[PDB]
């Protein structure tokens, strides 16, 4: 893990409910090269007790796709592992900063890879939160070229029976 | 996948599949490949989104 720590006394309960992905600062060139065509990503969250049920939804080519992932508890309040589903590896996710009624900042780290996400309960996000997240990006040593903003419309709750990836 | 299933013998009286008649696994030094048209398996990377 990088020099990062969770939200103090993180509460899975209040963090529960829908979150909208605002922006992702990442070294992953996938957002760099063809960072356009990244759909408005919504993230329904529910306390799986210690774990969190985390259903990402997207419009993959306009197909509404739910991807249900367990953010499994690592054993530290506000840090999660996501099973290590496959050669995707373990993904160390930390809720670094949030107020549960408007915004949260999540850190996601993989071997040689760090990524930070800004989520908001509603859109637009406050400018103070925006610039705070941009500071978090500087503290992650990422550049402005490595911040990618996700469109504000076309959120797609309710993937059907079949467009549900259910990675677990 | 399923190539072993075509190699089975067949009991016409029972219509049960029987033990492997053909070798489902021997390649005889052939390097022949079959395009898996349904290879295209959806993945999600939470880090890259």
């Amino acid at each position: 893990i990088s020099t990062i720590q969770p939200k103090a006394n993180f509460d899975a309960q209040q963090f529960a409910g829908t979150w909208l992905l605002v922006a992702v600062g990442s070294a992953c060139r996938f957002l760099q090269e063809q960072g356009h065509r990244a759909e408005a990503t919504t993230l329904h969250v529910a306390p799986q007790g210690t774990a969190m049920a985390v259903s990402t939804f997207r419009k993959l080519d306009g197909i509404c796709w739910q991807v249900r992932q367990l953010y499994g508890d690592t054993g530290v309040l506000g840090r999660f592992l996501l099973q290590a589903r496959d050669a995707r590896g373990a993904v160390h996710v930390v809720v670094a900063e949030t107020d549960y009624q408007s915004f949260a900042v999540l850190y996601l780290e993989r071997a040689g890879q760090l990524s930070v996400k800004l989520y908001a309960r509603s859109l637009p996000v406050s400018d103070s939160v925006l610039s705070g997240f941009e500071q978090r990006v500087q503290e992650a040593h990422l550049t402005e070229d490595q911040i990618f903003y996700f469109p504000k419309y076309g959120f797609c709750e309710a993937a059907d029976q079949f467009h549900v990836l259910d990675e677990v | 996948p399923g190539s072993q299933k075509a190699a089975l013998g067949y009991n016409i009286l029972t219509q049960e599949d029987a033990q492997s008649v053909y070798d489902a696994s021997y390649y005889g030094g052939q390097c022949e490949t079959v395009y898996n048209g349904e290879w295209r398996e959806l993945r999600y990377d939470s880090t890259c989104e």
